[PDB]
């Protein structure tokens, strides 16, 4: 489950994280292809982005880590029961349905804080109901399927 | 704990619609023109390496 077309565009992609050409990514150029697309990562953050990649703990993602990383699983039944026990966080009496607003909230304004327009899109795909609730099992299964 | 959950939820988010060419999250890269294949590439990476980040800040918290 990995072709030939596979490998050669992720291989691409290997490299235009590794501006050396020594085979290896630091936080360094990370940090320059993030800034590069507009984006301000702290120290922090690419310390902890490179950390879940190396594998060996050496503070560097080798091509075979990267592989490791393009192809873990996302949408798996380990991953699912994450996103939903996340949600369940926000779901204050445990009954399956989140607020539209309180969620829009949540979305816009803490964690990573998504924009307004990413967030129209993400409860216009749930559907509110006729009580303001989004059926949070809907994220769950669309995201994972 | 709440912000660990807001942000594995908003990164898988942002790489579940990053799949969708025409999504607005591709809206939010004002510093770059016009969107062209290396620039989808490396954006769908970083997004990828940010929900995995989030999942174990997640895990940690729950
Ligand atoms: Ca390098
Ligand atoms: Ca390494």
């Amino acid at each position: 489950q990995l072709t030939e077309e596979q490998i050669a565009e992720f291989k691409e992609a290997f490299s235009l994280f590794d501006k050396d050409g020594d085979g290896t990514i630091t936080t360094k150029e990370l940090g320059t292809v993030m800034r590069s697309l507009g984006q301000n990562p702290t120290e922090a953050e690419l310390q902890d982005m490179i950390n879940e990649v190396d594998a060996d703990g050496n503070g560097t993602i080798d091509f075979p880590e990267f592989l490791t990383m393009m192809a873990r699983k996302m949408k798996d039944t380990d991953s699912e029961e994450e996103i939903r026990e996340a949600f369940r966080v926000f779901d204050k009496d445990g009954n399956g349905y989140i607020s539209a607003a309180e969620l829009r909230h949540v979305m816009t304004n803490l964690g990573e804080k998504l924009t307004d327009e990413e967030v129209d899109e993400m409860i216009r795909e749930a559907g509110i109901d006729g009580d303001g609730q989004v059926n949070y099992e809907e994220f769950v299964q669309m995201m994972t399927a | 704990q709440i912000p660990a959950a807001a942000s594995l939820i908003q990164t898988a988010w942002r790489c579940y619609a990053a799949e969708n060419p025409d999504s607005s999250t591709w809206k939010i890269y004002i510093r770059i023109s016009q969107l062209r294949e290396h620039h989808r590439a490396t954006i769908k990476v970083i997004r990828r390496m940010q929900y995995f980040v989030a999942k174990k800040k997640f895990q940690q918290a729950r």
